[PDB]
């Protein structure tokens, strides 16, 4: 199959300033007969992907001045000339020139604002849980920008991997900041084997690691 | 203008057949158009299935397309999928699109051998060293319940600013995972109530839930 990449993963962007976003092909998209079939369009949240460019450079049916493709053979950019509140979203590359019909990975268009520290919290499993047989683990990163920022569980000190689970929101309206909530899931038997729990983390905005912690049964 | 809409069983088993509807209106499928089937993963990567043309000729992506079937009826002026042997891996939002110039608004499908479950919602207490004249975190683990999906407010949706609800995780078990939490003062902890507001509707589930400072005496 042709791969499609797509680059930056993410672009920050400020209002009224230029943006632009590549992609690049395994192979030439150039068809037999001319044409090349590359194509450009906008997804937004819980929305259908909507066509902005087709076949490079031509400017769908309704899509702003703002917008325009370029490029040849293997490598493609997008620019907006002026980004407007609209044109936040996850941007996608597609070809059709070879079968199978293939979709670049997305690159997502975000608003750029200054660093911001998580406030971070840590929360035990409850007490109605654990009677259940299950120890949910939760920590918190409340509130930060940019997205990047690393969340490592430590039980007696011992760094965990492979039981643990992340979600992220998407960037507030407001404030244009990111939320996370890591949850470490353990047996109630497995939890029962360590006293003190803690989520260590790092981020751009704070100047060394953040860790919080408990010990089981204190509070 | 072609207008697209999507339809399907929402639910699946694995190893069963599905099978999803294109209804097309604006213009008709025996004129000059490819009328793709594509898929949206969660994690939103998109794969393109297949299309069916004006004449009834078809083109598959060769990944699926022992399993694949797209055909039509003119007269309804529709066109079908199906997809055999479905695994869990098949869960994704189905569109149906006109080329690729217009697509529908999708229809979500999950396969799954999950039973209908409602939510175990458990407390995220606020922590009793939380910062005096600062801000407090609390809220509501929504554990093991499926489908999709669930609501959650607070304070019977009086309480809005400083919430964040998570989007839902699917865990190895088949069951679905979320929390939703809110930053409030400090000052407001045990002046306030806190509660978190529970619906699962599949199941007919409602929980209200009070969230309250875990107790800290070594003797209580």
């Amino acid at each position: 199959d042709v791969v499609m990449t797509q680059s930056p993963l993410s672009l920050p962007v400020t209002l009224g300033e230029p943006a632009s976003i590549s992609c690049r092909s395994s192979q030439s998209l150039v068809h037999s007969y001319g044409d090349t079939y590359l194509h450009w369009y906008l997804q937004k949240p819980g929305q259908s992907p909507k066509l902005l460019i087709y076949k490079v450079s031509n400017r769908f049916s309704g899509v702003p001045d703002r917008f325009s493709g370029s490029g040849s053979g293997t490598d493609f950019t997008l620019k907006i000339s002026r980004v407007e509140t609209e044109d936040l979203g996850v941007y996608y590359c597609s070809q059709n020139t070879h079968v199978p019909y293939t979709f670049g990975g997305g690159t997502k268009l975000e608003i750029k604002r200054t660093v911001a520290a998580p406030s971070v919290f840590i929360f035990p499993p409850s007490d109605e849980q654990l009677k259940s047989g299950t120890a949910s683990v939760v920590c918190l990163l409340n509130n930060f920008y940019p997205r990047e920022a690393k969340v490592q569980w430590k039980v007696d000190n011992a760094l965990q991997s492979g039981n643990s689970q992340e979600s992220v929101t998407e960037q507030d309206s407001k404030d244009s900041t990111y939320s996370l909530s890591s949850t470490l899931t353990l047996s109630k038997a497995d939890y029962e084997k360590h006293k003190v729990y803690a989520c260590e983390v790092t981020h751009q905005g704070l100047s060394s690691p953040v860790t919080k912690s408990f010990n089981r049964g204190e509070c | 203008e072609v207008q697209l809409q999507e339809s399907g069983p929402g639910l699946v088993k694995p190893s069963q057949t599905l099978s999803l509807t294109c209804a097309v209106s604006g213009s008709s499928i025996t004129y000059g158009y490819h009328w793709n089937w594509i898929r949206q993963f969660p994690g939103n990567k998109l794969e393109w299935i297949g299309y069916i043309s004006y004449d009834g000729s078809v083109l598959y992506n060769p990944s699926l397309e022992n399993r694949v079937t797209i055909t039509r009826d003119t007269s309804k002026n529709q066109f079908f999928l199906k997809l055999s042997s479905v695994t869990a891996e098949d869960t994704a939002k189905y569109y149906c699109a006109s080329g690729f110039d217009h697509w529908g608004q999708g229809t979500t499908l999950t396969v799954s051998s999950a039973s209908t479950k409602g939510p175990s919602v458990f407390p995220l207490a606020p922590s009793s060293k939380s910062t005096s004249g600062g801000t407090a975190a609390l809220g509501c683990l929504v554990k093991d319940y499926f489908p999709e999906p669930v609501t959650v407010s607070w304070n019977s949706g009086a309480l809005t600013s400083g919430v964040h609800t998570f989007p839902a995780v699917l865990q190895s078990s088949g069951l679905y995972s979320l929390s939703s939490v809110v930053t409030v003062p400090s000052s407001s902890l045990g002046t306030q109530t806190y509660i978190c507001n529970v619906n699962h509707k599949p199941s007919n589930t409602k929980v209200d839930k009070k969230v309250e400072p875990k107790s800290c005496d070594k003797t209580h």
